[PDB]
């Protein structure tokens, strides 16, 4: 039996913590959902 | 049940203790969340109960009460945040470029962080603070690193 609680507002953050990457990937997705990289 | 906009954890007593599997959007009496959270299960708030909607499995989505009302979308030039609510621990917001996920049917953004599995159904926000997609359907890359789709769905 699943159950939500609140978390949180959503809202931007003035100078959040920021990192990641940006890269670019040929992808297929398939009728299940799931996402695999093209080589 | 608690029906106020903002982001909720998906939880579930079925294992052991009381287990985070997911994160979701409330947003205009519409409770949104990835397919894979909660396999199109009921759920409850507090003594209410939210029944599923609409879905999509190939999307990864589903909507409780009411049809998908997220439309905002990622501009393809700007830095987004994740508002992260991994599990037992504080929601974050942490900002990032998404990179893209290049497919046959088109472009899709995708950021480039990882965090546990029980994270899937974050927000990912632009700067106006509007959900542009949800993290959690992706893939792992050469290097072991996770990059999760911004998965938006349509608004009819
Ligand atoms: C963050 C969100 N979803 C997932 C992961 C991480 N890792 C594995 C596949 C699903």
């Amino acid at each position: 039996d699943m159950y939500i609680e609140r978390a949180g507002d959503i809202t931007w953050e003035k100078d959040a913590e920021v990192t990641g990457n940006s890269p670019r990937l040929d992808v297929a997705l398939d009728e299940s959902g799931d996402f695999s990289l093209v080589e | 049940g608690e029906t106020t906009d903002g982001v909720y954890r998906v939880m579930t007593r079925r294992l052991l203790g009381s287990t985070q599997v997911g994160v979701g959007v409330m947003q205009e009496g519409v409770f949104h969340t990835m397919w894979h959270v909660t396999k199109g299960a009921a759920l409850r708030s507090g003594e209410g109960r939210l029944d599923p909607y609409w879905g999509d499995v190939k999307q990864d989505l589903v909507s409780y009460c009411g049809p998908w009302k997220l439309d905002a979308a990622w501009d393809g030039l700007s830095e987004v945040q994740l508002l992260a609510v991994p599990p037992g621990e504080r929601a974050k917001n942490i900002q990032t470029l998404p990179g893209i996920f290049k497919t046959k049917d088109g472009d899709i953004g995708a950021v480039a962080l990882d965090y546990p599995a029980g994270t899937s159904g974050s927000p990912i926000l632009d700067k106006c603070g509007r959900v542009i997609g949800l993290y959690g359907n992706g893939v792992v890359i050469k290097n072991g690193s996770y990059v999760s789709a911004i998965t938006q769905g349509k608004r009819e």
